């Protein structure tokens, strides 16, 4: 029952997110970002997105979004429309990298799981494990650096090499992340992101777009 | 699924082939006589 953040914000009653990046380096380049500050309750209300508007997207059946929906608790779940930004140079050797930060009330051992789904299919997905560290009255998980699956590596790299940007979204349409943050111990979805992607419109710039899933 | 641990993750495959071909069976699915 604290549901006010979590009304405002990418955040459960139990676990809260700072930053999620994915990025290219030798420097710098970010592919995607989110970046929350604190919320305030004059914050507006995040629009909602009914979720059977995109569980063809993701995997259905036993390991499935729909299921997950069903148990862990509803106001842990939120879509990311992303527009990622792909005009780099630095692909043409480097470093690929997926970094994130959460806080909670509560100190726990969380794990992170992130799917990547080819027109609902779950093709590949690493999973990472982190424990808490206490900071001003929270604790923070901080999952720095983590290099991205080479099947992302592969994707990107030919994504960025389409001549048309029709193209480019033709091969978003059916291309999603499904991130699933738990508590390890009870297991208790705490954080469940979907992603979904277009690359930005802009020649340079990241964009995104933050939804709560209900119903 | 087969499983690899690496620098401290554990990653799950779903597909048997070569990451290459996965990567390519997406983009001819997505771009087959596209509009």
């Amino acid at each position: 029952d604290l549901n006010w953040i979590s009304m405002r914000s990418i955040a459960s009653s139990k676990l809260w997110m700072l930053e999620f990046s994915a990025f290219l380096e030798r420097n710098k380049h970010l592919f995607v970002h989110i970046s929350q500050s604190s919320p305030s309750y004059s914050d507006p209300y995040l629009e909602t997105v009914d979720i059977r508007q995109i569980y063809d997207k993701f995997p259905e059946k036993k390991g499935g979004l729909k299921e997950l929906f069903e148990r862990g608790p509803s106001n842990a779940f939120f879509l990311v429309k992303f527009w990622a930004d792909l005009n780099t140079n630095i692909d043409d050797s480097a470093f690929y990298g997926v970094s994130s930060q959460y806080e909670s009330p509560e100190n726990m051992i969380i794990t992170c799981s992130t799917k990547v789904c080819s027109f609902g299919k779950q093709v590949v997905e690493k999973v990472e494990t982190e424990y808490a560290r206490y900071e001003n009255g929270h604790y923070l998980y901080r999952i720095h650096r983590s290099p991205l699956c080479e099947y992302m590596i592969n994707f990107i790299h030919k994504l960025k090499h389409l001549p048309e940007k029709y193209m480019m979204n033709s091969v978003l349409e059916n291309f999603t992340i499904l991130q699933v943050v738990t508590n390890r111990d009870t297991q208790e979805t705490l954080l469940c992101i979907a992603y979904v992607f277009e690359v930005s419109a802009s020649e340079h710039g990241a964009q995104h777009h933050i939804y709560r899933l209900v119903k | 699924p087969k499983t690899e641990w690496n620098a401290g993750s554990v990653i799950f495959t779903y597909f048997e082939g070569d990451i290459n071909s996965m990567v390519d069976e997406h983009f001819s699915r997505a771009l087959r006589n596209l509009k």
